[PDB]
RNA sequence: GUGGGAGAGGGUGGUGGAAUUCCCGGAGUAGCGGUGAAAUGCGCAGAUACCGGGAGGAACGCCGAUGGCGAAGGCAGCCACCUGGUCCACCCGUGACGCUGAGGCGCGAAAGCGUGGGGAGCAAACCGGAUUAGAUACCCGGGUAGUCCACGCCCUAAACGAUGCGCGCUAGGUCUCUGGGUCUCCUGGGGGCCGAAGCUAACGCGUUAAGCGCGCCGCCUGGGGAGUACGGCCGCAAGGC
C-alpha cells in the first residue's frame, strides 16, 4: 500500500489552512493516520498532528466521521 | 523576557573591557537580571515551583561567583555589588 | 397511515439486548423492536437470533408502513449486531446504505468499575 | 511587537451593509490595540467538516499582523465579543516547516 | 558569550469537539435495564430507541510509541502570555571560581483536614436485589463524603531502576529520540536491547556498571516483640518525625 508522503509533493507541514493536502493525512473517519499509513518522520508527524488539530478546531478538517459499509 | 537587546546592553554595561563576555561581572550582572525578572514573576504565580527552584539555583550560581569575588579582589566586589544593589 | 416509503433504521446492540427502530429520512422514528418486544424475557434477548427476529419484525412493521428502501445506522456491539443486519438485508428492504455509527468519547467521563 | 495570524471565521449569510461593518468594526479593534496589518488574505465561502453555530458554512479571514505581545489576548476577546463572529484563532507566527523536500 | 534546537517542564487566562447526565420539544409503543441465571430498579404521569434545541460538570479519542520532559512527586485537546531546565555548533570571554553536603529551608501521588465554592460521571460509608451452609464479600440496582476549583494544613508510599551524587578509566553489536557534520557513514547528547574483560551467592550487571578507582553524604549489624512503649518536636485533627 502507498503512504501519504510518497505520492505528494513539497508542501507545508505548518499550514493548518490548506484542507486539501492535510485530508490526505486523515482516516475514512476523522481519526489521524498512524505513522505507518503516512511514511513520515517523528518529528514530522508531531507537527502534522498539531496542524491537523489547528485546522479541526477551525473547522476546516473532520473531528469524527461516520464508518461505511459496516 | 529578556531579548538580545536589554542583554547587549547590560553585558556593554558591566564589561571589564571592549570585547569582554565572560568576566565575573558580566556574569553576576546577567545572572541578577534573571533574578529579579524571575523573582518578579514569582510576586505573581506563587504557585509557580519549578521556575522557583530555579530562580534558587540561579541565587546559589550568584552568591559563589560574589563569593569568589570578595576572596580574590574585595575592592572590584565592593563596585559590583553597589553597582548592583546586593546583600 | 404514513406511506413513508424510504426511511433510515438505527440498530442498537449490547451485551443485554438488541433493539431497531425504523425512522423517517428526517430523524422520526416508525416503528421498532427489540429482543423483549418479541417473548424473549432474559439474557435470551442478547442472543443473535433473537436480534434477527428484532429486525424482521420492525421490518414488517415497516412494510405495514410501506417501507421499501432502507438506510443502515449501526451503534454498539454484542451478538447478533451483525445478524441483524444480515436479517435486514434479507428481510425484503433493499438496503441502501450501511454505517457503523458507534458513539465514542473523546476520554471525557470515568467508567465504571466494570469497565477499567 | 511580534508577527501573528488572526483567522476570523463569521456568519456566511451576511450581505455587504453587515460584511463591510463587521470587517471595519475588526479593523478599529486592529487600531485600538497597535496591530500594524502585514497582508490579509479574505477565502469567504467555504465548505465547514461539521456545522457551526447550526451553519454547514462560514465565511473566513486571515491576517497577518505585527502587534505587541500582551495585548494579543485582550485584543483576541475584543475581537470575540462580537456576535457575528463565531471563531477566532490568533496563531504566533512561525517559519515554513517543509517535508518531501 | 554568540548562534541554532527538541520537549504532556511549571504558572496564568482563554478556547474546541466527542461522550455521559439532566431539561424543552417532535415523532413513536411495551418494555428497558441487568446477570452464569436472575431480582431489586425504571416505564401508561409515555420509558428505552430516534431526531432537533438547551444547560452543566469532568476528562482530552485518533496522533501515541517499546516516545518525550522534569530533581523527584509527577506532566497529554488547541491558543496566547509569563517562566524553569537542558542539548549542540563556534573556540570568543573569566581563569580552579570545583565536588559532596550533618543541620536548616523548599518541593512532595493518592487519601485525609479546615473555610468557601462546585457537582455531570464515578463512588468509601450506607440503602436495597441476588449468590451461599451463612454473604457483613465478590455480581446487580441506587447512593453520601469524596473525586473538581480557590486558599491554608497534612510530609506518608512497592515516593522503585527496591540501585545517593560527582569525576575519570575499561570490546563491540543492534533499535531508537534529538543536534552538528565533508550526511553507505561519522560525531555529541538521551532512551532500550544483546553482549568483551571483569563483577556476583546465584539471578543477573556489563560506557545508562551491580566493573576498575577517588571524594563526600545517608543507612545496616539475627527473627518475633515493633515502627510498639516512654520522652521530645510538629499537626486543627487524623497522625507524622
Ligand atoms: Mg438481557
Ligand atoms: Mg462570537
Ligand atoms: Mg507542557
Ligand atoms: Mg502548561
Ligand atoms: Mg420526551
Ligand atoms: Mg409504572
Ligand atoms: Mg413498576
Ligand atoms: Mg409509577
Ligand atoms: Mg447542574
Ligand atoms: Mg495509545
Ligand atoms: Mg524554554
Ligand atoms: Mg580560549
Ligand atoms: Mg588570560
Ligand atoms: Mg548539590
Ligand atoms: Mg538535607
Ligand atoms: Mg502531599
Ligand atoms: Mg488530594
Ligand atoms: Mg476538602
Ligand atoms: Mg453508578
Ligand atoms: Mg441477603
Ligand atoms: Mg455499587
Ligand atoms: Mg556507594
Ligand atoms: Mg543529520
Ligand atoms: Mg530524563
Ligand atoms: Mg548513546
Ligand atoms: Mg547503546
Ligand atoms: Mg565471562
Ligand atoms: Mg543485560
Ligand atoms: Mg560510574
Ligand atoms: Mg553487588
Ligand atoms: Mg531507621
Ligand atoms: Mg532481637
Ligand atoms: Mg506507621
Ligand atoms: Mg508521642
Ligand atoms: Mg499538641
Ligand atoms: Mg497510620
Amino acid at each position: 500500500k502507498a503512504k501519504v508522503k510518497a505520492t505528494l509533493g513539497e508542501f507545508d507541514l505548518r499550514d493548518y489552512r490548506n484542507v486539501e493536502v492535510l485530508k490526505r493525512f486523515l482516516s475514512e473517519t476523522g481519526k489521524i493516520l498512524p505513522r505507518r499509513r503516512t511514511g513520515l518522520s517523528a518529528k514530522e508527524q508531531r507537527i502534522l498532528a498539531k496542524t491537523i488539530k489547528r485546522a479541526r478546531i477551525l473547522g476546516l478538517l473532520p473531528f469524527t466521521e461516520k464508518l461505511v459499509r459496516k | 523576557p529578556i531579548t538580545k537587546e536589554e542583554k547587549q546592553k547590560v553585558i556593554q554595561e558591566f564589561a571589564r573591557f571592549p570585547g569582554d563576555t565572560g568576566s565575573t561581572e558580566v556574569q553576576v550582572a546577567l545572572l541578577t537580571l534573571r533574578i529579579n525578572r524571575l523573582s518578579e514573576h514569582l510576586k505573581v504565580h506563587k504557585k509557580d515551583h519549578h521556575s522557583h527552584r530555579g530562580l534558587l539555583m540561579m541565587v546559589g550560581q550568584r552568591r559563589r561567583l560574589l563569593r569568589y569575588l570578595q576572596r580574590e579582589d574585595p575592592e572590584r566586589y565592593r563596585a559590583l555589588i553597589e553597582k548592583l544593589g546586593i546583600r | 397511515k404514513r406511506q413513508v416509503a424510504s426511511g433510515r433504521a438505527y440498530i442498537h446492540a449490547s451485551y443485554n439486548n438488541t433493539i431497531v427502530t425504523i425512522t423517517d429520512p428526517d430523524g422520526n422514528p416508525i416503528t421498532w423492536s427489540s429482543g423483549g418486544v418479541i417473548g424473549y424475557k432474559g439474557s435470551r434477548k442478547g442472543t443473535p437470533y433473537a436480534a434477527q427476529l428484532a429486525a424482521l419484525d420492525a421490518a414488517k412493521k415497516a412494510m405495514a408502513y410501506g417501507m421499501q428502501s432502507v438506510d443502515v445506522i449501526v451503534r454498539g456491539t454484542g451478538a447478533g449486531r451483525e445478524q441483524a443486519i444480515r436479517a435486514l438485508q434479507a428481510s425484503g428492504l433493499q438496503v441502501k446504505s450501511i454505517v457503523d455509527d458507534t458513539p465514542v468519547p473523546h476520554n471525557g467521563c470515568r467508567p465504571k468499575k466494570k469497565f477499567r | 511587537m511580534r508577527r501573528y495570524e488572526v483567522n476570523i471565521v463569521l456568519n456566511p449569510n451576511l450581505d455587504q451593509s453587515q460584511l463591510a461593518l463587521e470587517k471595519e468594526i475588526i479593523q478599529r479593534a486592529l487600531e485600538n490595540y497597535g496591530a500594524r496589518v502585514e497582508k490579509v488574505e479574505e477565502l469567504g465561502l467555504r465548505r465547514l467538516a461539521y456545522p457551526i453555530a447550526k451553519d454547514p458554512q462560514g465565511y473566513f479571514l486571515w491576517y497577518q499582523v505585527e502587534m505587541p505581545e500582551d495585548r494579543v489576548n485582550d485584543l483576541a476577546r475584543e475581537l470575540r465579543i462580537r456576535d457575528n463572529v463565531r471563531r477566532v484563532m490568533v496563531v504566533k507566527s512561525q517559519e515554513p516547516f517543509l517535508a518531501n523536500a
